[PDB]
């Protein structure tokens, strides 16, 4: 736990790590039952909400979504280049996960009820500390001690290894949840960072910007070895405080050294 | 050749090929295919939860078509913010675009998105705005205001104040 204390107090903020290793059942644990703000890293579970809806609602994923320059919102590379097109629930769900696309997760969001509608969803698989209460940008605030839009890394990490590698989804919708993980673009520098180039890794990236608060979870196959799910979180007292991709890549490889990785 | 930039954005120009576009942002910051279709996509550095970007249209996905479409977040810094949430309100649908810059400053907007449909041919271009505040070009609080015909057809804010 040491490291991790040396890390964030260099960082100046609060660092929560939770990691598992699925081979073994050992895990490491710092601030894990904390709350931290969700930022983007929410759209990976929203994503994962809509392929589980897809097995109640057949046709789901195929849906063409039409919609206007009143939907989109800053941040949305996909959903601002298919207006005039409009584009599939599992295109804005990709677009959501693989590019944080701000406009793509309030069309997702709509469709699923909106946050209490996800929320509800986590309550279902087990996760009681999830919650989602505003739409972006507005759960972007990351305000301290502010319980909205928050969650902890272990029930983020909990909630992560049930639905890649248990049986909170089906195996055809679990296995697109991994495949749209694993092509996510934001994480290079986070978890990522932290792993051999040739180890398959599927991450959800998320960015408040505000209060030095970021963060990454991620399910990591270390070749011939069985997967570490992880999460890291990271959170500072003062709102003009930056957050750092490096402290992030730093906890991760901690939380990996700890697992014997 | 660098990441992609603001000055990269400028000196790209409708009508161009893919290569000149390639050339210009230098391809190793550029994508294509996958969810980006035929368009050519290309990251600068890291904003939000994301990258500064470039996304360019192309008349067909032909391999000669030319840039119909420009659109970027976070390469263009806007000159004079001044925009508020008065101003925001008093801008309404219908005025053109002078109209509007106006009331909200000629200093506050930056072009999101350009789109001729018609390329090369100006008639049912689209344009997004976005129109920022005092410090609302950071990394909060600013406005997307969007034209057809340089007429207004909509508006949005953010955390106006």
């Amino acid at each position: 736990a040491e490291p991790f204390a040396k890390l964030e107090q260099d960082f100046g903020g609060s660092i929560g790590v939770y990691a598992m290793d699925t081979g073994s059942g050992a895990t490491v644990s710092y601030r894990a039952e904390e709350r931290f703000p969700l930022c983007s890293s929410f759209k990976g579970f929203l994503a994962a909400a809509v392929l589980a809806r897809s097995q109640q609602q057949a046709g789901l994923l195929d849906t063409p979504i039409r919609y206007g320059k009143n939907a989109l919102v800053p941040w949305s590379p996909i959903s601002e280049k298919y207006l005039t097109t409009g584009m599939t629930v599992a295109e804005l769900s990709a677009a959501a996960v693989q590019y944080s696309d701000n406009a793509a997760a309030n069309l997702l969001l709509k469709e699923l009820g909106g946050p209490a509608g996800l929320t509800a969803f986590m309550r279902s698989i087990g996760d009681t500390t999830f919650r989602l209460d505003r739409w972006e940008l507005e759960l972007n605030s990351a305000i301290p001690s502010d319980a909205r839009d928050t969650s902890s890394p272990r029930a983020v990490t909990e909630s992560l290894q049930k639905l890649t590698l248990g049986s909170a989804l089906a195996a055809p919708q679990r296995q697109q949840f991994v495949d749209w993980l694993k092509g996510n673009t934001t994480g290079n520098h986070r978890i990522r960072a932290a792993v051999p180039a040739d180890w398959a890794v599927g991450d959800k990236t998320g960015t408040c910007g505000v209060y030095g608060t970021a963060n990454d979870y991620a399910v990591v196959w270390p070749t011939g070895r069985a997967p570490i799910v992880l999460a890291v979180y990271t959170r500072a007292p003062n709102k003009d405080d930056k957050h750092s991709e490096a402290v992030i890549a730093a906890a991760a490889r901690l939380a990996l050294e700890g697992l014997g990785v | 050749a660098g990441v992609m930039t603001g000055a990269k954005f400028t000196q790209i120009q409708f009508g161009m090929t893919r290569q000149q576009v390639l050339d210009i942002a230098g391809a190793e910051n550029c994508e294509t295919g996958g969810s980006f279709g035929d368009s050519i996509h290309c990251r600068g550095h890291a904003a939000g939860d994301y990258y500064a970007y470039a996304t360019f249209g192309f008349t067909s996905a032909a391999a000669d078509a030319k840039v119909d479409s420009k659109s970027q977040e976070k390469l263009l810094a806007p000159s004079a913010p001044t925009l508020t949430l008065a101003k925001f309100n008093q801008v309404t649908v219908g005025m053109t675009r002078a109209q509007v810059l106006a009331t909200v400053g000629q200093g506050s907007c930056t072009t999101w998105s350009e789109y001729y449909p018609a390329y090369p041919s100006t008639a049912g271009v689209t344009l997004s705005l976005s129109c920022f505040d005092v410090d609302g070009y950071s990394s909060r609080g600013s406005a997307h205001l969007w034209f057809t015909d340089g007429v207004l057809q909509g508006k949005r804010q953010w955390d106006l104040v």
